[PDB]
């Protein structure tokens, strides 16, 4: 659910002596668990837990374990400042261009666009390990990739279809796609509402 | 006896070791105690017990007629005096919030125990370096102070450590550190 995503840590505790010769009995707190101020700003502390348990060990010896578990959320005014702002202008202008009938023109925006996504997609993967599965920051920019390469294709095609004089399909496929673009975006948020919240 | 407007508290005479020896009887007036003991042994440390659980006390030694700050003292010390000082500053990390800085300690104070002649020695002052200062003690079973950097983050690495003892009972310790501290307060609005 990256970056809207709630992780737990713990921290584990236990006796490196058998069950009989020492256990664990209660929890005492001498001092509150969680201190007023921590630092560490990106994460905020709602709850946390103690308790106690019996793990198994070798083949017939146990021993005392004391667990503490913190439930942590991550802050979003970093992240919806140098990527969410960023990336929705690019896009915005990318689609107020097609006003303009001055073809080719609007191959050059978009042929421009697929280079500085592939800088955006090495920025976000910057900080996250070489992870096995797709987030939803990484289905995001999947969208966008695969369908600006595709108005390139559109925008080669009425280049070339104009040149006969068939301006008719030109003018009315250029309406086309000033429907489907702003249309799309907004059904990928509606897949994405329902996922999360 | 109290300033003014607040309850008698419980008083006690004890021994050191924890045994009691006298207690004190108040009178009707109330707004004093007494308290009246006199020793027979070779040594008498005594305690002086205040339970509550701002207000006056007196003390004092062979002071018939005590009704109506003496030439000196009456109870013993364990004050201890302290000092700082910085003398770099290694750097700043705006991003984890933490500095590190590097200075000096002074801890100093009276202890009437540990002193010695002149004689054992032929020398005034004696000195104690590194991790030789836990061996002195522990035979002597005397508590020394014992601090602790409250925000620091990691090691400690100290250079050196002294401490000097003269023959009244005086010590200074000294200490030579580079610590990492944690900045809770920066506020970047």
């Amino acid at each position: 659910a990256y970056p809207f995503d709630r992780q737990k840590f713990s921290i584990k505790v236990d006796l490196a002596v058998p069950t009989n010769m020492f256990i664990f009995n209660e929890i005492e707190r001498f001092q509150q668990v969680v201190g007023d101020q921590l630092g560490e700003e990106e994460w905020v502390v709602t709850s946390y837990s103690q308790e106690i348990t019996e793990v198994p060990f070798e083949r017939g010896s146990t021993n005392s374990r004391f667990t503490t578990t913190l439930l942590v959320k991550r802050n979003l005014e970093y992240y919806i400042l140098r990527i969410f702002v960023p990336l929705f202008l690019i896009i915005s202008v990318s689609w107020v261009i097609f006003f303009l009938k001055d073809y080719g023109r609007q191959l050059e925006v978009a042929s421009g666009n697929l280079l500085v996504f592939v800088a955006f997609n090495f920025t976000i993967s910057g900080d996250l390990p070489r992870l096995g599965y797709l987030t939803v920051l990484d289905r995001f920019m999947i969208v966008s990739f695969c369908l600006t390469a595709i108005v390139v294709l559109i925008s080669v095609c009425q280049k070339r279809l104009g040149a006969v004089g068939k301006q008719a399909v030109a003018a009315q496929i250029d309406t086309w796609v000033l429907v489907i673009y702003p249309l799309v975006y907004s059904l990928y948020i509606i897949w994405v509402y329902l996922r999360f919240f | 006896e109290p300033i003014g407007e607040a309850p008698l508290p419980r008083l006690r005479l004890t021994d050191s070791g924890g045994k009691p020896l006298a207690f004190g009887l108040i009178d009707q007036p109330g707004e004093s105690v007494e308290l009246n003991y006199t020793c027979d042994q070779d040594i008498c440390e005594l305690v002086v017990h205040v339970d509550g659980t701002v207000y006056r006390l007196l003390v004092g030694i062979n002071a018939p007629n005590l009704r109506e700050v003496g030439s000196s003292v009456f109870l013993e010390s364990d004050l201890v005096t302290v000092g700082l000082a910085v003398d770099q500053i290694v750097g700043v990390d705006q991003r984890s919030e933490n500095f590190s800085v590097v200075g000096t300690l002074k801890l100093s104070w009276h202890d009437p125990k540990l002193g010695f002649s002149p004689d054992q020695c032929g020398c005034t002052v004696k000195s104690f370096e590194d991790a030789s200062i836990r061996a002195v003690a522990g035979e002597i079973n005397l508590p020394l102070p014992s601090f602790s950097f409250y925000n620091q983050q990691g090691n400690r690495w100290s250079q050196n450590q002294v401490i000097f003892v003269t023959p009244d009972g005086r010590a200074s310790y000294f200490e030579r550190f580079t610590v990492t501290l944690q900045a809770p307060d920066f506020d970047f609005l």
